């Protein structure tokens, strides 16, 4: 298949960054896209064969190289905050055929590393009215005050991840949408039966994976370096 | 009233890993209308007929992108074929590619073709069904297995049965004044004494379009192929073509020979005499 | 490796008439590979401004090319076409016959 | 954008027909693709089409019209897994594969007997920090307020819609919408 | 020219 690395990166403005992309399907054409809200996928650069490249719709700020058939890296020469996006690598047998996409890279360029903050997580316990009205219990997990929005949320019951009875907000919302550099918030619901929640042996946990600064990034602040971490909150079952 | 559109591609590598010379030409019937030459300064697809100059800039950009992808594909093929046949870097080798579509007098699809050659020899070709391949040798059999897995045949079938036919009709309409025409051949005959007992009659056909034509000599009204010489149909340089046929006749019997000319632009078959 | 020697035809676009301008054609075809040299000669000297058509080929993969230039046939001038190809030990000179 | 799709977000109930269209500017385009993208995932191909006409693959039907430079996708019997962002891709010659802006499609559950209600959930039994949960409302129904996501209790064959709301001011009344929404005290 | 079906040998 086709693999892409890294999948998450926080960059200071002015730094240089190269995203890797490798493909072992003997595909000749390879592509680089960026995805932004309201614009879909925007072609950055492409390569019809090994040894050739071509400019796409958004070539400025980026450069590529195709020394061989497998590799097609994308390099940000001087990181600009407008290059904050989700980047997708892709390849096809030849030009004009269907493209197979990689995992994608979430990349955020900030003018100041001090604006990066991990989330604060809390689990809100089901209402007694809901339990008596529907015989079901909904737990709500809330992550707030994090920036950027490179987060992943998952539920854990008794040490095992659950998927049934779960739905998470598709996109995190800005806490200050009328302001700039706003921190994000994210919520999720876990609905179990009333009897399952009212068993005090059941332990519920919501953990938010936050992808933060790299270990090479310089941190000259007093607070803890907002590195990649998993912040969690819990809730125990109870009858009354 | 049938027509055709064809695209020819040639890539010739140079000695010592020399980057290839790339030349592409496009034909509607016997009329060239586009060209690309890697040695030209524009590095773009260029017009060669007036009716194609009425296309927009995005047409030329898109054709340029596709034809450059052809050259880059052939550039890789030249290296790959060097390994398939265990050849050295010292020599010069050629990749040729030709594809196109034929439409009948009703402008409906008649047939498609796509052929590939290495060093002047057949390599791989798409059969008339536009669904199976013909691999000339074992190197092409490896290519057939790759192209069959990549479903190249159905992609070419969509182009040959669709895009090729649709844009051939558009060309026949935009340039109907020059493409949907036939130039009847203007004919004359020359005489040359060879020796004391025989002479040469040469039958001429000039300024005709399209290039398809048949010249036949007759003695006393009967077709004759002995003591005759045909020359290859040649271009005049103005869009029309030329051809002549000669015959050695006994001296004094020039009046017993007639030249029969057959061309689709003639309202009736033409018969010539030495006069 | 298929190598074919070129067929060479020298002729004018129109019937040659002394004093009237015309085009001197040299049509090479049926050859392989495509690398070929074609000079048009006037009294044994290279004619300066000589153009050529774009490289194409026939169904048997043999290439063909049309070399041409402006010229005015006269009574005293002789014209020819000099073609060089990898299949030729020496460049082949084909004199322009006004009757062919 | 040289490739445009019908603007979303689009909303369709389970079992109904969904339709997405797409236009492009390069008349010489020869290949056209319909991609599906889940939230936070990679684009996945649904169908490709090269020639004019209709192309059917199971519940999906693609239509191409080169003369009008128009590509569409028809989804019959919309399933919950059909909820995604749909991306139209058109090749402009060479490796210039151009995508559209995307169209968000949401396949909503069919709530047979909705029981809309707004519950207040506290961080713990002794905490004053709380959020608001608007849940169990019909799919036609649509300080911080989140979007609604569809929850699926597979073990009980039960689906329900829900939205979450909160604020910063203390004693924030969740009562601050279907007319029969239940507001307990 | 063709925009599909042109693959390396």
């Amino acid at each position: 298949g086709i693999t892409q690395a890294p999948t998450s990166q926080i960059l200071a403005a002015g730094r240089r960054m190269t995203l890797r992309c490798t493909q072992d399907m003997r595909h000749n054409a390879m592509y680089w896209y960026r995805q932004d809200l309201g614009l879909g996928l925007r072609l950055i650069h492409y390569s019809n064969t090994a040894g050739t490249t071509g400019k796409g719709e958004v070539p400025d700020g980026y450069s590529v190289s195709r020394a061989n058939t497998d590799d097609f890296p994308l390099t940000l020469a001087s990181a600009v905050p407008s290059q904050t996006s989700v980047y997708f690598c892709a390849s096809s047998w030849s030009f004009g055929t269907e493209a197979f996409f990689g995992q994608g890279t979430r990349l955020t360029v900030v003018e100041d590393l001090n604006k990066v903050f991990p989330p604060e997580v809390a689990v809100f316990e089901p209402s007694e009215a809901e339990i008596s009205h529907t015989q079901k219990a909904t737990l709500v997990c809330l992550a707030t005050g994090f920036y950027p929005d490179h987060v992943e949320l998952s539920w854990w019951v008794n040490g095992k991840e659950v998927h049934s009875g779960v739905c998470t907000d598709p996109q995190p919302l800005k806490e200050q949408p009328a302001l700039n550099d706003s921190r994000y918030a994210l919520s999720s619901r876990l609905r179990v039966s009333a009897t399952f929640w009212q068993d005090p042996r059941n332990h519920f946990r919501c953990q938010v994976q936050f992808y933060g600064l790299s270990e090479n990034d310089e941190w000259t602040q007093d607070r803890a370096k907002p590195v990649t971490q998993i912040v969690s909150a819990e809730a125990w079952g109870r009858a009354d | 009233g049938s027509h055709s559109m064809r695209y020819f591609f040639t890539s010739v590598s140079r000695p010592g890993r020399g980057e290839p010379r790339f030349i592409a030409v496009g034909y509607v019937d016997d009329t060239q209308f586009v060209r690309f030459d890697s040695d030209a300064a524009s590095q773009r697809m260029e017009p060669r007929a007036p009716w194609i100059e009425q296309e927009g800039p995005e047409y030329w950009d898109g054709e340029t992108r596709k034809v450059k992808a052809h050259s880059q594909t052939h550039r890789v093929d030249l290296g790959t074929l060097r390994g398939y046949y265990n050849q050295s870097e010292a020599g010069s080798h050629t990749v040729q590619r030709m594809y196109g579509c034929d439409v009948g007098s009703d402008w409906r699809f008649l047939r498609g073709y796509h052929q590939y050659a290495y060093d002047g020899k057949d390599y791989i070709a798409l059969k008339e069904d536009l669904r199976s391949w013909t691999a000339a040798d074992m190197a092409a059999q490896t290519t057939k297995h790759k192209w069959e897995a990549a479903h190249v045949a159905e992609q070419l079938r969509a182009y040959l049965e669709g895009t090729c036919v649709e844009w051939l009709r558009r060309y026949l309409e935009n340039g109907k004044e020059t493409l949907q025409r036939t130039d009847a051949p203007k004919t004359h005959m020359t005489h040359h004494a060879v020796s004391d007992h025989e002479a040469t009659l040469r039958c001429w056909a000039l300024s005709f379009y399209p290039a398809e034509i048949t010249l036949t000599w007759q003695r006393d009204g009967e077709d004759q192929t002995q003591d005759t010489e045909l020359v290859e149909t040649r271009p005049a340089g103005d869009g029309t073509f030329q051809k002549w046929a000669a015959v050695v006749v006994p001296s004094g019997q020039e009046q017993r020979y007639t030249c029969h000319v057959q061309h689709e632009g003639l309202p009736k078959p033409l018969t010539l005499r030495w006069e | 490796m298929i190598q074919r020697t070129p067929k060479i035809q020298v002729y004018s676009r129109h019937p040659a008439e002394n004093g009237k301008s015309n085009f001197l054609n040299c049509y090479v075809s049926g050859f392989h590979p495509s690398d070929i040299e074609v000079d048009l000669l006037k009294n044994g000297e290279r004619i300066e401004k000589v153009e050529h058509s774009d490289l194409s080929f026939s169904k048997d993969w043999s290439f063909y090319l049309l070399y041409y230039t402006e010229f005015t046939p006269t009574e005293k001038d002789e014209y020819a076409c000099r073609v060089n190809h990898v299949t030729l030990s020496q460049p082949k000179i084909v004199k322009w016959d006004r009757d062919m | 954008k040289e490739v445009e799709q019908n603007s979303g977000p689009l909303s369709v109930p389970e079992g109904a027909i969904a339709s997405l269209n797409c236009t492009y500017s390069y008349r010489g385009s020869q290949s056209f693709f319909w991609y599906r993208q889940y939230s936070g995932k990679s684009p996945e191909l649904i169908m490709f089409i090269y020639s004019n006409g209709d192309k059917e693959d199971g519940r999906f039907t693609a239509q191409l019209n080169k003369a009008s430079q128009y590509v569409s996708l028809l989804i019959r019997d919309s399933q919950p897994s059909d909820s995604a962002t749909y991306l139209c891709a058109v090749n402009f010659g060479g490796g210039k594969l151009i995508f559209g802006q995307g169209t968000e499609l949401s396949v909503k559950p069919n709530i047979q007997n909705p029981d809309p209600a707004v519950y207040q959930l506290r961080d713990s039994k002794s905490s004053d920090k709380s959020v608001c949960l608007f849940t169990d409302f019909d799919s036609q129904t649509n300080v911080y307020i989140t979007d609604k996501c569809v929850l699926d209790m597979r073990s009980m064959d039960f689906k329900s819609n829900s939205a979450v709301a909160w604020s910063n001011k203390s004693d924030f009344a969740c009562a601050n919408i279907p007319e029969d929404t239940f507001f307990p005290s | 020219a063709a925009g599909i079906g042109i693959l390396t040998v």
